[PDB]
């Protein structure tokens, strides 16, 4: 087969690292770690990474490399009835692209807004500011009334978001042309990065996957030298071992590691499908997973040095400084830090460029998974003319993201990020692991891995894939189902119909798998036993 | 009770410069633009400029830059205005206003009694 | 520089009738859902008094008879009933641009 291959091994490694290293490594993991015991949380995170995310990462990489097919078509070679998984994954991508890119747009907007001599989120003198605004790092002579807001909070909520113009999820308001242009530029960059395939995405990730680390090192050096950063680092690391007793800590570690590594989104599979057959996907999986986890740790150091600095300038514990987190931590809290620190313009420019790149590499990977899946599944129509299909994918993602550009767009972004990554994607990943372990047989998968690498996976990997990784995903799914999210943003309690809409989004993502199972059973003739067996067995070309 | 107290009536000669003061009270002084507005004897209001004492950021009208310079003194909660190279045209009543906040359209809610500058 | 054109330059009202003063902005003054156009009243020989602190919002202590309306480039101030105490010069100030130019002023006098 004349299939495309990575120009260089570094291209694949950096593509995977950029995929797994997103803004979640920077603002999800550190907040979750501090909330769940700080240093103690490194014990769940590690454990659920060793027996959880990493086995699935390696399994997906090996599967994609061996079968050299995308998310949709690969199930022809593993378990045909589960072909619907592919389509489900595609839908998930859309939902992700509906909000993911929007967040990047915000960063881009901030980036542009950060090119001024004085950062616009520095003072309360601006048009968007209201009477509640008060300088965050003001002298103690002026008290911080509970109703007060910081200038950066005003800039985020009223200038860029204009959230004040939306009464909630029911009244999103109009579309902000500024964010519309920002996301249009974002999608132009995305398209022109992933329109010729891996031969261009691999080269683009050289900048989009390494630059975030350069900026992270710069920001770590900046924060470590800030006054009061040691207190922030101590809060980050001070272990609350009692938190390990709570099940919620382990639940959060599981969810964080799964959604950080991203095993089960059809993206690692698509990236591996371009690897050379005999390439070592075991080493690649280990290297990329440890890189992602260490990036999460280092970015937590970066964030919490600054949080401790901010907690020192205000005589407050880091708990009040962090508040509630979200994008409201890199756009309000950290943005306040940049505004206060010297050389604020340069640090803001690099910080928001880092956010843009951290998002861009992951979006490249997420959309490339879908593009590869469709290209492999329907080559008779898309094998050529790939550029126009990628254009169609980008246009569809932009149209899906239009709702997130409204003045109530932040509410929709939070809704999607809470429900797009709900138990639907976890169930899809669990069914992937089950199909490749039980239905396809762990022995056959290990034989394929031996044929690729030359050595069969050890008993640890077999046990993980067969029992623990499916059990890991099932544990997360049960956690998500038996605890609905009471999600809240900007003192706006989400309504119950929003929860029902999130359930609808999740099922629409997942309802592809049962629908295709029923379709495949119906089409295949024979009795029910044969009707099922003939479709479980991988098709032989 | 917000009270903007301005200087008394001022009489100056041609080509001189004058210091017009506006003392603010009743509100947090550093977080409100202080607008200076001109009003000639027979003509309407004529915005001169504004100063944010918090950052000390002054923005002037196109025809008043250089002619008028605003400054702030947070210790005394005062806003000062230099009119330079005063001519017969500058003879007018000058008002200082609090400018409310951005959410309220920067409305100049509170005003001073006005300083009558007579150039002769 | 946003230019506010008021109309009419002078306006005569029979006592108790409705007074309407129109303002046209060369550029839209709306921003973040806030019109950024204010209406002020000035009695002869007194400092201007804030009248409407937005396109619509009533200035603190302003009687309910005064009412602002409009948005974008066109705004209006309406007085109903026009009491004898309302004879004054009504100005409109745009707080949108860098320079907050005042309006030409409308002299409302009792007929
Ligand atoms: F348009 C898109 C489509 C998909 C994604 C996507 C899928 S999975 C994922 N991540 C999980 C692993 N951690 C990095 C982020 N992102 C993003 C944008």
């Amino acid at each position: 087969g004349e299939r495309e291959t990575w120009g260089k091994k570094v291209d694949f490694l950096l593509s995977v690292i950029g995929y797994a290293v997103d803004l979640g490594n920077v603002w999800r993991f550190p907040y979750i770690c501090y909330q769940n015991g700080g240093g103690a949380f490194l014990l769940p995170y590690t454990i659920m990474a060793i027996f959880g995310g990493i086995p699935l990462f390696y399994m997906e990489l090996a599967l994609g490399q061996y079968h050299r097919n995308g998310c949709i078509s690969i199930w022809r070679k593993i378990c045909p009835i589960f072909k619907g998984i592919g389509y489900a994954i595609c839908i998930i991508a859309f939902y992700i692209a509906s909000y993911y890119n929007t967040i990047m747009a915000w960063a881009l907007y901030y980036l542009i807004s950060s090119f001024t001599d004085q950062l616009p989120w520095t003072s309360c003198k601006n048009s968007w500011n209201t009477g509640n605004c008060t300088n965050y790092f003001s002298e103690d002579n002026i008290t911080w009334t509970l109703h007060s807001t910081s200038p950066a909070e005003e800039f985020y909520t009223r200038h860029v978001l204009q959230i004040h113009r939306s009464k909630g999820l029911q009244d999103l308001g109009g579309i902000s042309w500024q964010l519309a242009l920002c996301i249009m530029l974002i999608f132009t960059v995305i398209y022109f990065s992933i329109w010729k395939g891996v031969k261009t995405s691999g080269k683009v990730v050289w900048v989009t996957a390494t630059f975030p680390y350069i900026i992270l090192s710069v920001l770590l050096v900046r924060g470590a030298t800030l006054p009061g950063a040691w207190r922030g680092v101590l809060f980050y690391l001070k272990p609350n071992w009692q938190k390990l007793l709570e099940t919620g800590v382990w639940i959060d570690a599981a969810a964080q590691i799964f959604f950080s590594l991203g095993p089960g989104f059809g993206v690692l599979l698509a990236f591996a499908s371009y690897n050379k057959f005999n390439n070592n996907c075991y080493q690649d999986a280990l290297v990329t997973s440890v890189v992602n986890c260490m990036t999460s740790f280092v970015s937590g150091f970066v964030i919490f040095t600054v949080l401790g600095y901010m907690a020192e300038m205000r005589n407050e514990d880091v708990s009040e400084v962090a508040k509630d987190a979200g994008p409201s931590l890199l756009f309000i809290t950290y943005a306040e830090a940049i505004a206060n620190m010297p050389a604020s313009t340069f640090f803001a420019i690099i910080f928001f460029l880092m956010l843009i790149t951290l998002g861009l590499d992951s979006t490249f990977a997420g959309l490339e998974g879908v593009i590869t899946a469709v290209l492999d599944e329907f080559p008779h129509v898309w094998a050529k003319r790939r550029e126009r299909f990628v254009l169609a994918v980008v246009i569809t993602c932009f149209f899906g993201s239009l709702v997130t550009l409204t003045f109530g767009g932040a509410y929709v972004v939070k809704l999607l990020e809470e429900y797009a990554t709900g138990p639907a994607v976890l169930t899809v990943a669990l069914i992937e692991a089950v199909a490749v372990s039980w239905f396809y047989g762990i022995t056959q998968f290990c034989r394929d891995v031996k044929e690729m690498l030359g050595f069969s996976p050890g008993w640890f990997w077999r046990i993980c894939w067969v029992a623990i990784s499916p059990l890991f995903l099932l544990f997360i799914i049960c956690s998500f189902l038996m605890s609905p999210p009471q999600l809240r943003l900007f003192q706006y309690n989400y309504p119950y119909w929003s929860i029902i809409l999130g359930y609808c989004i999740g099922t629409s993502s997942f309802i592809c798998i049962p629908t295709y199972i029923a379709y495949r059973l119906i089409i295949t003739p024979g009795t029910f036993k044969e009707r099922i067996i003939k479709s479980i067995t991988p098709e032989t070309p | 009770q917000v009270q903007l107290q301005q200087s008394g009536p001022e009489l100056v000669k041609l080509g001189a410069s004058v210091r017009i003061s506006c003392k603010a009270s009743g509100y947090r002084f550093s977080y409100s633009w202080m607008n200076w507005v001109k009003q000639r004897p027979g003509k309407g209001l004529e915005w001169i400029g504004r100063i944010y004492p918090g950052d000390g950021d002054t923005k002037y009208s196109g025809k008043f830059k250089g002619k008028a310079t605003l400054t702030a003194d947070k210790s005394s909660s005062t806003v000062y205005m230099q009119l330079s190279s005063l001519t017969s045209e500058d003879s007018a009543v000058y008002f200082c206003a609090r400018s409310a906040y951005g959410s309220e359209g920067f409305a100049m809610d509170y005003w001073g009694q006005g300083t009558s500058v007579t150039v002769s | 520089d946003i230019v506010l054109t008021q109309s009419p330059a002078s306006l005569a009202v029979s006592l108790g009738q409705r007074a309407t003063i129109s303002c046209r902005a060369s550029e839209s003054v709306d921003n973040y859902g806030i019109s950024f156009l204010n209406w002020f009243q000035q009695k002869p020989g007194q400092p201007p008094k804030l009248l409407i602190y937005a396109a619509s919002n009533q200035g603190s202590g302003v009687p309910a008879r005064f009412s602002g309306s409009g948005s974008g480039t066109y705004f209006s101030l309406n007085i109903h009933p026009m009491e004898e105490d309302d004879t004054a010069v009504y100005f409109c100030q745009q707080t949108k641009g860098v320079s907050w130019t005042f309006g030409g002023g409308t002299k409302v006098e009792i007929k």
